[PDB]
RNA sequence: CCGGGCACUCUAACGGGACUGCCCGCGAAAGCGGGAGGAAGGAGGGGACGACGUCUGGUCAGCAUGGCCCUUACGGCCUGGGCGACACACGUGCUACAAUGCCCACUACAAAGCGAUGCCACCCGGCAACGGGGAGCUAAUCGCAAAAAGGUGGGCCCAGUUCGGAUUGGGGUCUGCAACCCGACCCCAUGAAGCCGGAAUCGCUAGUAAUCGCGGAUCAGCCAUGCCGCGGUGAAUACG
């Protein structure tokens, strides 16, 4: 992640359609989770510090 | 005729608060129309164990909502009274709207 | 039955003889039944002389079919093809024009597989 | 089939909706 | 590759979540990164004191904040003058209005967290890894606990062959889903590379 | 099955001759799991068994059944080096499993359009003695026997 | 009187409501053989009382939703065995031995990650 | 069977910039990157240059064209066959 | 639907229930076989959970981090192109080669999810995608939704077909600043190969396989037939 690439936090862009997510944490971007602003590697993380309230380790 | 629904990620946090509501109310006025249960609304996810390839890790991830019904008709004042003084869970988010 | 350009269905059901039409098929063969008041379910023999004039006649006249929609279609081609157009060149090539891939499925387009030599010594899988 | 997109499951599986499968 | 979290394994179970508050699917990716800021200073501007654990709770613009510390002295200030710099300071993160806490760690040595911390301390300077980590598990079995295990991973010593020192006592029964297991992770920043620290620390068990 | 010697799944009786070879039989048509439409195919046959026979359907099926179950069969074996096919017995659980199997793949290889046709008919030539049904469990046996010499292996 | 049974079955529920008269059957307000037109297996759901010899005896009203027809065909199969225990307990000593009362504990096992299907395993080529 | 709906898109980069060149003549080539416009009428007869993504490609625009979206007459990929 | 009622279904929180406890036989014991009662029986079915270690395993492009390397550029912005190229080779899949089927109509059974500039009832315009209007719901009380296979009836009649939909021509909707390269969907036309697959090879032991449809994350839209998950119908076989 560049920091450099990191201007998507630039709510100011030419057209809507460029603006895209980013993780708040890492600042990946391939597979960030909306509910939770964080990519699928910081929400596992997270999640098993037990960071994330509410969320745990769904078993059935 | 106010209705209360309490929710919360914790099942025992609310069970305790509603529990609360409903004994406290049980004085002051009605007798409420008793803590309903109400489904629970569930969230999933599902996501690759590590960093970089494995496709096949996964490891499951869930945050659930519960919720609850007590439903007071016949609010006297002190039925009011024995409620927003009295306050106490934080992982239990309330709604009162009659 | 000819009721197209040198077309002639027969011996099934209309609906599905008009189909045999280089112009027509379902669609427009449930509609020129329809608008010619004949009962789809009669086989071309069956037809009466006088169905197979109000079908005739609607379907040469109602829509381009047989040999004139060849050659538009044709032209067409030929047209974007005569100037620099993408798709003009796609159809020079004789490569698919509508954006599928060609490192692989495209032999419908391709026709035959013809099969090069290559590099052994690397899982080319 | 699923294949075809102008019949009914044809929709269904591409789960459109048009002509071929109304929208009820 | 292997081995579950510890503390996630258990949360259902014996093991609290760091962070308890009430619904929202509008806000959740929005109290969560503050919860996240507020860690982010209290685990600098904190750490000296033996910060081993942050809790947080909330209710409509109003953060509770419990950091539990060896060494609260340390977190209070002269008299109690740096609490009230940190709230300030604090706050300028978020405006929320948020409290604070300070509950001391009764023996360190039991506490997972800090284990770790005191272990990867030496390593940072450059005592003896097999010592530290030997020592540590006595520690902590040595101020009751009835299990105890450290992992120093890295280049062991500045070797260039990295390697992983092992050490444990008692009983450490990952498996069993109820033991109440403390566990913590300390980073070891070094002239040469890091080294990550795992200290658990079982106690009792029902 | 390394372990236990693997029971055999016991089926619910025909819900119209309340036998279990039916439903085994029935379960050899269906595919897909549509157990029903199998169980038509099958019924209907019964009828037309009863329609072009005067013969109740149930005693015809039992004989087609009793027909096709082949007494020997011949399983391969290393012996020495060379694999020799091995005559040798068929059970009664398998001779069963054959007949069955057989008489539905026989069916489906005749030429009437209609499924239920194929089955009533293949069953009734089975009673015969005729149809790909006997075919095949005769030329099994005569497979078996045909490579005599090689039994001394008797498994 | 009246009397009564739940049973269950892969996912399915039906509320039997056993009652003495002619022997019709009503499931869902429609008669049953009209809910289950077309399906052999319909007979089973009420095995049961030609057990003990009823339906000619009783007359039954029927709730049912969840799952599929076969499924609920069970499951009435199952609430009625049981309203007929309440009518006469004596009857479990000649309807248990045929099972009757048992709740199939089959059902839809779990569609696990990295498999196709709970069970079925992607397939490899030249492994 | 393209499509569009209800307002055939243009770069007013050249739109704009094409007109002015009616007002008066034919300018030799006009080099554009607006690979994305439609082609019109006006731009009829004009000679508009596409970049490739690499070099700017001189298309004299004909009547016959109109409609077809600039570039699209200005390859990207450079293909002669894998043969040898 | 209404009054009304908590009985039943259900919803969700706690709790009971199975322990080889009970009878018979073998046994030194553990345990084995069989039987009863029981919804369930000997780990009742499925998950979560993966020992010390193994491979110089994978990832410095998630992040972190030692060292080396660039610091008007190996940094930064933008526009456009490329990651979508093809004579070819392979992996994983989708659809299919048909009558136990395809099609049209009528009609019936599910679960798990999702919903703010969101899901969209209903009405109107349009063959349709969709458009205009517009009720309800912050969602057990409204919506996505039609479950599909199935059942009843009718058509097709063994044909490369009313099988199968590739390919191409034409017209158009929607998203988005913008869909040439390079979106999806609708409608007309076109209507390919394919008749069950050589050597070789894969999955699965039961509510499994097989088959059928339904949801979700990401997401403006979408190349999803991928993935994670849900329920319907529901086998064969195991000597060894
Ligand atoms: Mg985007
Ligand atoms: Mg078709
Ligand atoms: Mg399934
Ligand atoms: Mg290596
Ligand atoms: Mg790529
Ligand atoms: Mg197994
Ligand atoms: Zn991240």
């Amino acid at each position: 992640a560049r920091k450099a690439l990191i201007e998507k936090a630039k709510r100011t862009p030419k057209f809507k359609v460029r603006a895209y997510t980013r993780c708040v944490r890492c600042g990946r971007a391939r597979s960030v989770y909306r509910f939770f602003g964080l990519c699928r590697i910081c929400l596992r993380e997270l999640a098993h510090k037990g960071q994330l309230p509410g969320v745990r380790k769904a078993s059935w | 005729k106010i209705r209360i629904k309490l929710r919360g990620f914790d099942h025992k946090t609310l069970d305790a608060s509603a529990q609360k509501i409903v004994e406290a109310a049980r004085r002051s006025g009605a007798q409420v129309s008793g803590p309903i249960p109400l489904p629970t609304r569930v969230r999933r996810f599902t996501v690759i164990r590590g960093p970089f390839k494995h496709k096949d890790s996964r490891e499951h991830f869930e945050l659930r909502t519960h919720n609850r019904l007590v439903d007071i008709i016949n609010p006297n004042r002190k039925t009011i009274e024995q409620l927003m003084t009295l306050d106490l869970p934080t992982g239990v988010e309330i709604e009162i709207k009659t | 039955a000819r009721i197209a350009g040198v077309e002639i269905p027969r011996n099934k059901r209309v609906d599905v003889a008009l189909t045999y039409i280089y112009g027509i098929g379902k669609a427009r063969a449930k509609e020129a039944l329809e608008k010619t008041g004949i009962n789809p379910a009669t086989r071309v023999k069956d037809l009466t002389e006088a169905e197979v004039v109000r079908l005739r006649e609607y379907v040469e006249n109602t829509w381009k079919l047989e040999g004139e929609l060849r050659a538009e279609v044709a032209a067409n081609i030929k047209r974007l093809m005569d100037i620099g157009c993408y798709r003009g060149l796609r159809h020079r090539r004789g490569l698919p024009v509508r954006g599928q891939r060609t490192r692989t499925n495209a032999r419908t387009r391709k026709g035959p597989r013809k099969t090069v030599a290559g590099k052994k010594k690397a899982p080319r899988k | 089939g699923k294949g075809d997109r102008r019949t009914r499951r044809g929709k269904i599986w591409r789960g459109t909706y048009g002509k071929y499968r109304p929208r009820k | 590759g292997n081995k579950i979290h510890p503390i996630g394994f258990r949360l259902g179970i014996t093991r609290d979540w760091e962070s308890r508050w009430y619904a929202g699917k509008k806000q959740y990716r929005h109290l969560l990164l503050e919860d996240q800021r507020i860690r982010g200073l209290l685990e600098k501007e904190l750490y000296s004191a033996g910060l081993a654990r942050v809790d947080i709770e909330r209710a409509a613009d109003n953060v509770a904040v419990t950091v539990h510390v060896a060494k609260p002295g340390v977190v209070i200030g002269r008299g109690g003058e740096r609490i009230r710099v940190l709230r300030e300071e604090l706050a300028k993160l978020t405006g929320k209005n948020v409290a604070l806490n300070v509950q001391e760690v009764q023996n360190p040595n039991l506490s997972a967290p800090l284990v770790a911390q005191r272990v990867a301390e030496q390593i940072e300077r450059r005592f003896a890894v097999r010592r530290a980590i030997k020592q540590a598990v006595q520690r902590v079995m040595e101020s009751g606990a009835k299990g105890a295990k450290v992992i120093v991973s890295g280049r062991i010593g500045g070797a260039e062959q990295a390697r992983t020192e092992w050490a444990a006592q008692g009983r450490v029964p990952l498996h069993t889903l109820r033991a109440n297991i403390d566990y913590g992770f300390a980073l070891a920043r070094t002239t040469y590379g890091v080294l990550g620290v795992k200290a658990y620390i079982f106690l009792g068990e029902v | 099955a390394r372990r236990r010697r693997a029971e055999v799944r016991q089926l619910q009786p025909d819900l119209v001759y309340g036998d279990v070879l039916v439903t085994a039989f029935i379960n050899k048509i269906m595919r897909d799991g549509k157990k029903n439409l199998a169980a038509r195919i099958f019924y209907d046959a019964c009828k037309i068994i009863q329609e072009k026979t005067g013969q109740e359907p149930l005693k015809v099926f039992k004989q087609a059944v009793e027909n096709v179950k082949p007494r020997m069969e011949v399983r391969s074996r290393r012996v020495g080096g060379a694999n020799y096919q091995v005559p040798m017995e068929v059970s009664p659980r398998r001779q069963q499993s054959l007949a069955l199997r057989w008489l539905v793949q026989a069916a489906n290889q005749r030429p009437e359009r209609r499924a239920a046709v194929r089955i009533a008919h293949e069953l009734m030539d089975a009673a015969e003695g005729k149809g790909g049904a006997v075919k095949k469990k005769e030329d099994v046996e005569r497979m078996a026997e045909a490579n005599r010499a090689y039994a001394h292996y008797r498994w | 009187e009246q009397y009564y049974g739940t049973g269950r079955r892969k996912e399915a529920v039906a509320r039997v409501f056993l009652r003495p008269g002619n022997g019709k059957v009503t499931v869902n307000g429609q008669d049953f053989n009209e809910y289950f037109q077309g399906l052999v297996r319909a007979v089973a759901a009420l095995e049961p009382l030609r057990a003990v010899d009823a339906l000619g005896r009783f007359d039954a009203y029927i709730t049912v939703r969840g799952g599929g027809k076969s499924g609920q065909i069970d499951a009435i199969k199952l609430g009625i065995a049981r309203a007929l225990v309440q009518y006469n307990p004596d009857y479990r000593a000649k309807l248990k031995p045929l099972g009757f009362l048992t709740r199939d504990a089959r059902v839809v096992e779990r569609k696990k990650y990295g498999k196709h299907k709970a069970r079925r395993a992607p397939q490899y080529s030249k492994r | 069977p393209r499509s569009l709906k209800k307002g055939v898109f243009v770069d007013d980069h050249l739109l704009e910039k094409v007109l002015e060149l009616n007002a008066k003549g034919e300018k030799r080539l006009i080099k554009t990157w607006s690979r994305r416009s439609t082609i019109v009428p006006e731009m009829v007869g004009h000679t508009i240059a596409v970049y490739n993504g690499k070099q700017h490609v001189p298309v004299y625009i004909t009547e016959n064209m109109v409609g077809h979206k600039l570039g699209e007459f200005a390859p990207t990929r450079t293909y002669r066959g894998h043969g040898k």
